């Protein structure tokens, strides 16, 4: 996207590319499952943006003792994918006690 | 609760004695039991295989994280080191949670 005097035009650049990732070994920070909101639309026809992604260490309030640990996820393996090319992956679960659905 | 591994079936416990040498009994015959013996002792050398498992850290923690190494300084009797009498002893404790696994 050009912004010329105020003037902006939107074109298409498929020359540009994308890489994503899963964290299988879960060496990451866990985000997920504090909620946070942003999440799918609950709406099929509504479109959304992704959130950004931030994380939290061992703190000593305003300052972090060196077991603050220190991630950066570019040293991982990312699926390069340019337009056209599309993108998959698979999971399973395991066992787990059915959620107790009755009264 | 004084850390470390606990087993509905841990290892035996090991227990010796010396044979009983009964000192110079009476000449003629009596109805007691004999209480004399001589002093005596014994001694030899222990051997204990333990093999043993282990996790590595396969972490992506970009930063060095903390490791545990004695002082790179100067110091008048080395840790762990025997003193000029042979007699040696321990600077300080030791823990094991160091490596910065991610929670």
């Amino acid at each position: 996207v050009t912004q010329n005097e105020g003037t902006k035009t939107i074109a298409n650049n498929l020359t540009s590319t994308i890489q994503v990732f899963t964290d299988s070994e879960y060496q990451l920070p866990y985000v997920l499952g504090s909620a946070h909101q942003g999440c799918l639309p609950p709406f099929p026809a509504d479109v959304f943006m992704i959130p950004q992604y931030g994380y939290l260490t061992l703190n000593n309030g305003s300052q972090a003792v060196g077991r603050s640990s220190f991630y950066c996820l570019e040293y991982f393996p990312s699926q390069m994918l340019r337009t056209g090319n599309n993108f998959q992956f698979t999971y399973t679960f395991e066992d787990v006690p059915f959620h107790s659905s009755y009264a | 609760l004084m850390g470390g591994f606990g087993l509905k079936h841990p290892p035996p416990q090991i227990l010796i004695k010396n044979t009983p040498v009964p000192a110079d009994p009476p000449t003629t015959f009596n109805q007691s039991k004999l209480n004399s013996f001589i002093t005596q002792y014994s001694t030899g050398q222990v051997s204990v295989e333990i093999e043993w498992e282990l996790q590595k850290e396969n972490s992506k923690r970009w930063n060095p994280e903390i490791q545990y190494t004695s002082n790179y300084y100067k110091s008048t009797s080395v840790d762990f080191a025997v003193n000029t009498e042979g007699v040696y002893s321990e600077p300080r404790p030791i823990g094991t949670r160091y490596l910065t696994r991610n929670l």
